[PDB]
RNA sequence: AGCCAGGAUGUUGGCUUAGAAGCAGCCAUCAUUUAAAGAAAGCGUAAUAGCUCACUGGUCGAGUCGGCCUGCGCGGAAGAU
């Protein structure tokens, strides 16, 4: 297949545990383990690993196409990183980096602070847009969806907390 | 005291927009929710407001300490503004002579007779904030009727001759017709306002560009809202030119044998057009 | 997500997946083009 | 020339001066002073009797700078000039009307071969064959 | 199937020209170059600038694609101690 036609490189800097169905990757600034299924047939071959869908789980190749793509990204992402910003457009709406808490101007009676988990060193420039810094792809936007769902992308201004690449629709009023 | 509030950006947005030269003197202190001190910056000295009161203090300190460089960078841009106003202020902003709360305002003063700047005031009215602040710079940036090029009535159809007429007591009467409001009392009534000279109660007051006769009858000053019967008008009050029997659009209130105006100048056209139809036939003939 | 027995591909760019055994058809820049039964 | 910034070809009869407004947004792609391009052109305008579409072609550069291509008019106007009223085409293969031989047709294309490296003359003869037909007009030499 | 990737360019495609300027719609429906391009599919839209389909022109470097017939499966499927 392409998944089959898809080994991945790991490079030195990250070191691999592997315990039979449980890896856990000793990385850069972090510990990025996926405990997988036992649809896959695992091997850190030469450098390049090697991958293999079990008999019985035929349907492994899917099962274990999920974990060609896994590793790849979390070799290079306990190393990199990603960058994950924001972009506020509010009338009076603020962002501001303490620790680990953000603030959310989000136009409430009460102010709304969510003390954001491990994974996370997040920051913001100024006040509408607002960095985000992670190891797992996973975390790095389940955290940034939330804030997200908040405050919806609005289609009739363009109000609402939204992507940096993320491109809306807005439309007119046309009635009055 | 809002949201998204930046006094900063305004008075540079209308050096984008309007095209303006804008130089604001009483800039801002605290974060729009914890606001207390607006920073007048010719004097260099913040004022206390009132803690929730509709007025009590005016409590006048230094600049505070967690604004000592923004003030320090936005006066200079200050004592820049009349250097480039007056020609004579050129070589003492390079000099080093001292420049003044007093001595500045002498060159801006001037420059509010071409209008080049505009004088810009941070504050909030509703809150008590800013108000008993906004009046000290009205008598110094703003100008008086005898201060500024007054009534310039020219001729009528001879030759034009603008001729500057006096701004004190010591001339022809002359006013003019503006906001001239109704009531079921008398029936017309106005909001004038007379340029110089005094009348006394009870004038054969024209309209000299109407060709028409009109008697001068009580006249009524307002709080806005309350009948106050002023019947010694003085040269500067607005009050109620009351019993014209016709008047337009800006004619002059003015005694015969003195300077004339003719003056009517944009008159607009409304341009949206319904149609109003009575409830009753009683209703149409009124 | 408007319901209706017939789920016929619509929209030029009209995705097709199964999410939880219900058809519910995926569209990009329209969301009335988007059904659910069937 | 270059490449996916910029490449359209849309200039009309060079006696208006305002960039009529379908025109309009090929000089608003790529920041123009509209006056450029009419100090540009007048030069060179001034050798005709105005009347026929000229075209130019727009293409740009990376500051604010930008670029054009004269050329000559294109003889499918030059078809509808000499024949008197500049649309023909109401049915082409059921009007019969109007001729002009293949002498006429090489004499307004030398002026293409002294303007262009394509458009040649032998291969446009049927085109412009081609935009007689469609227009329901005849030929014969 | 994606990243580079030109969207080779005669033309304004008429009519009726107010814009119906490939993108409202009826008749033509040729193509100057054909290793890549149609007098044309939508969005941008009064018109177009923006973004593509067209051939994938160069890379991956193997399989892949749209329908016909049947074995069964899902949805359609909501009722009253």
């Amino acid at each position: 297949s392409r998944v089959a036609k898809a080994p991945v490189v790991v490079p030195a800097g990250v070191d691999v545990k592997i315990n039979g169905q449980v890896i856990t990757i000793k990385g850069k600034n972090g510990e990025l383990t996926r405990t997988l299924n036992d649809a896959v047939e695992v091997k850190h071959a030469d450098n390049t690993l090697t991958f293999g869908p079990r008999d019985g789980y035929a349907d492994g190749w899917a099962q274990a196409g999920t974990a060609r793509a896994l590793l790849n990204s979390m070799v290079i992402g306990v190393t990199e990183g990603f960058t994950k910003k924001l972009q506020l457009v509010g009338v009076g709406y603020r962002a501001a980096v303490k620790g680990n808490v953000i603030n959310l101007s989000l136009g409430f009676s009460h102010p709304v602070d969510h003390q954001l988990p491990a994974g996370i060193t997040a920051e913001c420039p100024t006040q509408t847009e607002i960095v985000l810094k992670g190891a797992d792809k996973q975390v790095i936007g389940q955290v940034a969806a939330d804030l997200r769902a908040y405050r919806r992308p609005e289609p009739y201004k363009g109000k609402g907390v939204r992507y940096a690449d993320e491109v809306v629709r807005t439309k007119e009023a046309k009635k009055k | 005291d809002r949201m998204g509030a930046n006094f900063l950006k305004v008075v540079n947005q209308i050096k984008t927009r309007l095209g303006a030269n804008p130089v604001p003197l009483q800039l801002a202190i605290g974060a729009e929710e914890h606001f207390t001190g607006v920073v007048d910056l010719v004097k260099m000295k913040a004022i206390n407001w009132n803690d929730a009161d509709q007025g009590v203090t005016f409590e006048y300190e230094d600049i505070p300490a967690d604004m000592v460089e923004l003030a320090n960078e936005w006066h200079q841009n200050l004592i820049e503004s009349a250097a480039e106003a007056s020609e004579e202020l050129m070589e003492k902003y390079l000099g080093g002579e001292e420049l003044t709360e007093a001595e500045i305002k002498g060159a801006l003063r001037q420059r509010v007779l071409n209008n080049e700047i505009i004088l810009v005031t941070c504050g909030s009215a509703f809150k008590n904030k800013g108000v008993q602040a906004m009046l000290d710079a009205v008598i110094d940036y703003l100008p008086s009727p005898v201060d500024v090029p007054a009534i310039n009535g020219i001729l009528d159809d001879g030759k034009d001759t603008p001729a500057e007429r006096h701004a004190s007591d010591d001339e022809p009467f002359s006013a003019l017709a503006f906001k001239i409001a109704t009531d079921p009392f008398v029936g017309n009534l106005t909001f004038f306002r007379v340029y110089s000279g005094v009348v006394n109660s009870g004038d054969t007051v024209l309209n000299s560009v109407k060709a028409a006769r009109e008697r001068f009858g009580r006249i009524v000053q307002m709080h806005a809202n309350k009948r106050e019967e002023i019947k010694e008008v003085r040269a500067g009050d607005i009050a109620a030119a009351i019993g014209l029997k016709d008047v337009t659009t800006g004619d002059t209130l003015c005694d015969p044998d003195a300077p004339i105006i003719l003056e009517r100048m944009e008159f607009p056209e409304p341009v949206i057009s319904i149609a109003v139809e009575p409830k009753t036939k009683a209703d149409q003939e009124k | 997500m408007k319901v209706r027995a017939s789920v016929k591909k619509l929209c030029r760019n009209c995705k097709i997946v199964k999410r939880d055994g219900v058809i519910r058809v995926i569209c990009s820049a329209e969301p009335k083009h988007k059904q659910r039964q069937g | 020339a270059k490449k996916v910034q910029a490449y359209v070809k849309l200039q009309v009869a060079a006696g208006m001066a305002n960039p009529s407004p379908p025109v309009g947004p090929a000089l608003g792609q790529q920041g123009v002073n509209i006056m450029e391009f009419c100090k540009a052109f007048n030069a060179k305008t001034d050798s005709i009797e105005k009347g026929l579409p000229i075209p130019v072609v727009i293409t740009v550069y990376a500051d604010r700078s930008f670029t054009f291509v004269t050329k000559t008019p294109p003889a499918a106007v030059l078809l509808k000039k000499a024949a008197g009223i500049k649309s023909g085409s109401g049915k082409p293969n059921k009007d019969k009307v109007g001729k002009i031989s293949r002498a006429q047709l090489q004499e307004i294309a030398q002026t293409k071969a002294a303007d262009m490296t394509g458009a040649d003359i032998e291969a446009m003869t049927r085109s412009i064959e081609g935009t007689a037909r469609s227009m329901g007009l005849v030929v014969e030499d």
